[PDB]
Protein backbone atom coordinates (compact mmCIF):
# COMPACT_ATOMS: atom_id res chain seq x y z
CA UNK A 1 0.00 0.00 0.00
CA UNK A 2 1.48 3.31 -1.15
CA UNK A 3 -1.50 5.61 -0.43
CA UNK A 4 -3.76 5.73 2.61
CA UNK A 5 -6.06 8.38 4.08
CA UNK A 6 -4.68 7.92 7.61
CA UNK A 7 -1.71 6.05 9.03
CA UNK A 8 -2.68 2.56 10.18
CA UNK A 9 -2.31 1.70 13.84
CA UNK A 10 0.31 -0.87 14.89
CA UNK A 11 -0.63 -4.43 13.92
CA UNK A 12 -3.33 -3.28 11.50
CA UNK A 13 -4.30 -4.77 8.13
CA UNK A 14 -5.55 -2.83 5.10
CA UNK A 15 -6.84 -5.17 2.39
CA UNK A 16 -9.31 -2.56 1.10
CA UNK A 17 -8.84 -1.08 -2.37
CA UNK A 18 -10.14 2.39 -1.48
CA UNK A 19 -9.02 4.97 -4.04
CA UNK A 20 -7.03 7.82 -2.49
CA UNK A 21 -7.34 11.52 -3.32
CA UNK A 22 -3.59 12.28 -3.12
CA UNK A 23 -5.63 18.07 -4.06
CA UNK A 24 -8.30 17.65 -6.74
CA UNK A 25 -11.05 15.32 -5.44
CA UNK A 26 -11.78 12.21 -7.50
CA UNK A 27 -14.87 10.03 -7.81
CA UNK A 28 -9.98 8.24 -11.62
CA UNK A 29 -6.39 7.28 -12.46
CA UNK A 30 -3.40 8.74 -14.28
CA UNK A 31 -2.90 11.66 -11.90
CA UNK A 32 -4.08 13.10 -8.55
CA UNK A 33 -5.80 9.85 -7.48
CA UNK A 34 -4.33 6.35 -7.77
CA UNK A 35 -4.99 2.76 -6.82
CA UNK A 36 -3.79 2.51 -3.20
CA UNK A 37 -1.57 -0.49 -3.99
CA UNK A 38 1.69 -0.49 -5.94
CA UNK A 39 3.62 -3.50 -7.21
CA UNK A 40 7.22 -4.63 -6.76
CA UNK A 41 9.63 -5.19 -9.63
CA UNK A 42 11.22 -8.28 -8.10
CA UNK A 43 13.56 -9.60 -10.80
CA UNK A 44 16.77 -11.64 -10.53
CA UNK A 45 18.60 -8.86 -12.38
CA UNK A 46 17.61 -6.43 -9.62
CA UNK A 47 20.44 -5.50 -7.29
CA UNK B 1 -25.85 -14.75 39.05
CA UNK B 2 -28.70 -16.03 41.24
CA UNK B 3 -30.69 -13.25 39.57
CA UNK B 4 -34.42 -13.58 40.18
CA UNK B 5 -35.32 -10.50 42.29
CA UNK B 6 -38.71 -8.83 41.66
CA UNK B 7 -38.24 -5.92 39.23
CA UNK B 8 -35.27 -4.05 37.75
CA UNK B 9 -31.74 -4.77 38.98
CA UNK B 10 -30.96 -5.52 42.65
CA UNK B 11 -28.30 -4.14 45.02
CA UNK B 12 -25.69 -6.90 44.84
CA UNK B 13 -22.18 -7.63 43.59
CA UNK B 14 -20.21 -10.15 41.52
CA UNK B 15 -17.63 -10.26 38.75
CA UNK B 16 -16.74 -11.88 35.42
CA UNK B 17 -14.16 -14.56 34.63
CA UNK B 18 -12.52 -14.19 31.19
CA UNK B 19 -12.55 -17.14 28.80
CA UNK B 20 -10.65 -16.47 25.55
CA UNK B 21 -8.89 -13.76 23.55
CA UNK B 22 -8.86 -14.27 19.77
CA UNK B 23 -6.88 -12.23 17.19
CA UNK B 24 -9.42 -10.25 15.17
CA UNK B 25 -8.28 -6.69 15.85
CA UNK B 26 -8.91 -5.20 12.41
CA UNK B 27 -10.85 -2.17 13.68
CA UNK B 28 -13.83 -3.82 15.37
CA UNK B 29 -17.00 -1.75 15.82
CA UNK B 30 -20.78 -2.03 15.42
CA UNK B 31 -21.55 -4.93 17.71
CA UNK B 32 -25.00 -6.34 16.94
CA UNK B 33 -27.14 -8.65 19.04
CA UNK B 34 -28.72 -11.65 17.30
CA UNK B 35 -32.34 -11.73 18.44
CA UNK B 36 -34.30 -14.96 18.04
CA UNK B 37 -37.97 -15.44 17.17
Amino acid sequence: RLFRKSNLKPFERDISTEIYQASTPCNVEGFNCYFPLQSYGFQPTNG
Amino acid sequence: TPINLVRDLPQGFSALEPLVDLPIGINITRFQTLLAL
